[PDB]
DNA sequence: GATCTGCTTACCCAAGCGGCATGACCGTGAACCACCTCACCAACCCACGCGTTACTATGCCCAGTCGGCTCTATTCATCGAAGGGATCATGCTTGCACCCTAACCAAGATCGGAAGAGCGTCGTGTAACGT
DNA sequence: ACGTTACACGACGCTCTTCCGATCTTGGTTAGGGTGCAAGCATGATCCCTTCGATGAATAGAGCCGACTGGGCATAGTAACGCGTGGGTTGGTGAGGTGGTTCACGGTCATGCCGCTTGGGTAAGCAGATC
């Protein structure tokens, strides 16, 4: 239900700081999520980008890499360090 | 029943939305009709996501103005609903319609 | 490989208009202001996109930029901050 | 060394003047000139970021969002008159609800 | 490699309020405000250099050009800190 | 007994007429004065260049013709026909002022 | 010197200016009204000539001085030069 | 320098300077540089607009049986255009006065 | 002693070619005048503007005839751009 | 309640006409600035390469949307009233034209120094790769 | 956590060319008050209609549920756009005569138009009727 909601807020908020210029693979960002949270049920791949959505303001999805390898890649946001 | 008294959900919906700073036009259908409006003047141009978030946000701007000079139109006709005429009034005297 | 769009103003529906007037501070709503509110909606849309395809094809692009209709909003005398 | 420290600013003089000189506004221009402008961008700087930080410490907030800006800017009565046509994005309105609209 | 005023309005912040951080989109309105009241400021001081037939852009066309746009005191503190960053320019 | 015109007429008359004419409403000497007077207040001993006077004399009257249309088009809308304050209050606000 | 002066913007002023915006009743209290109005135009209209003409060495406010100040706010006035 | 000095404004037909628009455009703090077809095509718009407003002006002044266009006639043929009036809707003219309009609801019964 | 230039002498010859027999105060050749002036400026700016967006340092016809396009409204703009475009063409075919 | 008249009071206009009063034009002239001349690089144009993207089309699903019922709060549409305004009459108070305008200030050249533009060198950040 | 294709970017030192603090007239402008004169403005009656407060009646907009479906995310394909890089054609000035332009002005005249009657044409209120 919600606790999914909290407990992605939660690790996203710890485990993600806002970063103008540097870009992430947004499968990398989601498989660690999902490594996390295989610890105690994981978000939807289409409502974790939601998430993200509402806790970034300014996020982009920028599609990177050469021609025919293209990845999607969140833009504005790194690791925390943490 | 429990039924709210009219009147009072459009308070608590205006106190709600006027402390908020989301975007009220979904967005697809705001794209849809941008590019709808551009298909007249050239064909097979693009539109860039954040020239359609620019023109979303500066025309959910220019509606709130526009409504809260309605409102004050309304309330100065001693009235409380907002009519056609009060927008027609509104643009009217800021120089939008002569 | 293209689509054309057609009734689409109406896409704009009933609740975000009442949104949009909770926003400005409307308390009641008459039901003929939203055929009236998408009007001058499209209105403010058709001058500001002109001004902004105009620019765009004055820079010999074939894609409307942010830049583009922030300087087309601000030639109407509205600026915007944002998008640069 | 750098002329935007001779002045006592942190804005930067340099860029100022090179925008100045680049921006075709006149055929000279004078050194005292770009750091008027960088002290006067400063100043009104500095004016709203204490003010937006003022109005985001109040809703015990610790970053500055498009929200406090807008809060900061329409409750200057200067600053809402200088920003007066400005939109700002994702900035919301000030919440002010007409009394005739409150119940009684 | 586009030249902002990102780092000198995060120094100004941090000047005024050390401890409250700034957003990214906070950020970019910060930079299109410095960008608009520059370029407010710089075309009045260009027309108040060419109504009077002059060719160059001192400090006081910049001075005059604040004093017409910004209401109030803002002109006034403005016009103070114009002044001073000036005579402490001037002083090496 | 005397031809007395019913409320309303004369000034349809007025309205006819003023707006058939160009000519300076306001009477230029007590104008130029109040100008001087109000300039006083930003530099002491300013002589004023008998043309200045004139424009802002024209500038005043279509600012002050304008805003009575935007009053009119206010009042009219409340379903009356006197102009009031608040009419005046409400187009200057909705104008931006 | 000179002091209260708006009075001379007398009533019969105030009406047939209504009378060229085409108003065909005026209140009572509308007078005083229109003489605050004008007088805070005016207010701003020649502080920003008097700034025009001190930037120009100058201590006679020319016409040019007036259509420029009101140029500055939106009102372009045409007849005493462009 | 052995020719007869053909003027630019007789090369493109107009009326209005095209030399004097150029000078204008380079000492007037526009560009580093002015394209030599600028000039030519801003007095052509210049000069294309005055013929215009000047033509509704005579239009408003023959109707008056007048010989000489006045500012009230230059009023008149702005106000009653609509891209004319929207072209220069901030704009005062002196001594232009204002259109005849009177509301509806005013008027007797 | 203080020669100053205006557009009485072409504003006059452009109203001779619309109306033949209609003379124009010198009241009204001063609004005329700025007019003029003012169209100038508004042009001009805008085509400044338009040329420092696209990092150009000349202003070609090609800044003109947009700016007129985003200034003037609809019908004057297609108008004024014809004629200008006619202007051109035959400037450049004439030397 | 509105259909016609018994007519008595306030605005344009073609006259005649005077009389200014403003505009067109003729030479003056005289700066004055547009124009036509070889060169010469920065400014612009054009071809080619890929990274990235806008627009396409699946997949999920729930939160937002559409529509019908109920009801009452809100907006009209009348009635009186009385109290603001409109209109007209007298008596001026003060604006409106011309001047003795004397001081004063806006311009057109003057003394040099002060200052900015334009080139030559020199101090500080980084598009990715290993322990 | 540490260095580079050394380029962007700015600062320092040095000619070369414009550009201002103070005067010096010079005369054009404006405000040192003064005379008359009539024409809008102040003030006061008077009565007129409009606006403003009840007051029922209509009515339609606001809640409230019940179905229901598409926006809002993530994926990919693809034709195409756009920036970066490298070569390859063009306007302001090194300016310099050179002469048509146009800007001011004195003046003369043509006529445009702002005011005195003359008499028309228009609106517009003040009085006559009854279920």
């Amino acid at each position: 239900s919600n606790e999914e909601y909290m407990y992605a807020y939660r690790w996203i908020r710890n485990h993600l700081e806002e970063h103008t210029d540097t870009c992430l693979p947004k499968q990398s960002v989601y498989d660690a999520y999902r490594k996390y949270c295989e610890s105690l049920r994981p978000l939807s791949t289409a409502n974790f980008g939601k998430i993200i959505r509402e806790i970034f303001p300014d996020i982009k999805a920028r599609r990177l890499g050469g021609r025919g390898q293209s990845k999607y890649c969140y833009s504005g946001i790194r690791r925390k360090t943490l | 029943p429990h039924r709210y008294r009219p009147g009072t959900v459009a308070l608590r919906e205006i106190r709600r939305y006027q402390k908020s700073t989301e975007l009220l036009i979904r967005k697809l259908p705001f794209q849809r009709l941008v590019r709808e409006i551009a298909q007249d003047f050239k064909t097979d141009l693009r539109f860039q996501s954040s020239a359609v978030m620019a023109l979303q946000e500066a025309s959910e701007a220019y509606l709130v103005g526009l409504f809260e000079d309605t409102n004050l139109a309304a309330i100065h006709a001693k009235r409380v609903t907002i009519m056609p005429k009060d927008i027609q009034l509104a643009r009217r005297i800021r120089g939008e319609r002569a | 490989h293209r689509k054309v769009l057609r009734d689409n103003i109406q896409g704009i529906t009933k609740p975000a208009i009442r949104r949009l007037a909770r926003r400005g501070g409307v308390k009641r709503i008459s039901g003929l202001i939203y055929e009236e509110t998408r009007g001058v909606l499209k209105v403010f849309l058709e001058n500001v996109i002109r001004d902004a395809v105009t620019y765009t094809e004055h820079a010999k692009r074939k894609t409307v930029t942010a830049m583009d209709v922030v300087y087309a909003l601000k030639r109407q005398g509205r600026t915007l901050y944002g998008f640069g | 060394k750098t002329r935007s420290s001779r002045a006592g600013l942190q804005f930067p003089v340099g860029r100022v003047h090179r925008l100045l000189r680049k921006g075709n506004y006149s055929e000279r221009v004078g050194a005292g000139a770009p750091v008027y402008l960088a002290a006067v961008l400063e100043y009104l700087t500095a004016e709203i970021l204490e003010l937006a930080g003022n109005a985001a410490r109040d809703n015990k907030k610790t970053r500055i969002i498009p929200r406090h800006l807008q809060l900061a800017i329409r409750n200057d009565e200067e600053l809402n008159k200088l920003l007066g046509r400005v939109t700002i994005a994702q900035g919301g309105v000030l919440p002010n609800i007409q009394a005739v609209l409150l119940p009684k | 490699r586009k030249e902002s005023y990102s780092v000198y309005v995060y120094k100004v912040l941090k000047q005024v309020h050390p401890d409250t951080g700034i957003s990214s989109k906070a950020m970019g309105i910060m930079n299109s405000f410095v960008n608009d009241i520059f370029e407010r400021i710089a075309g009045e001081a260009s027309r108040l250099a060419h109504y009077n037939k002059r060719s160059t852009i001192t400090s006081r066309e910049i001075q005059t050009a604040v004093r017409l746009l910004l209401p109030g005191e803002l002109a006034k503190h403005a016009v103070s800190e114009g002044t001073k960053a000036v005579t402490k320019y001037t002083s090496a």
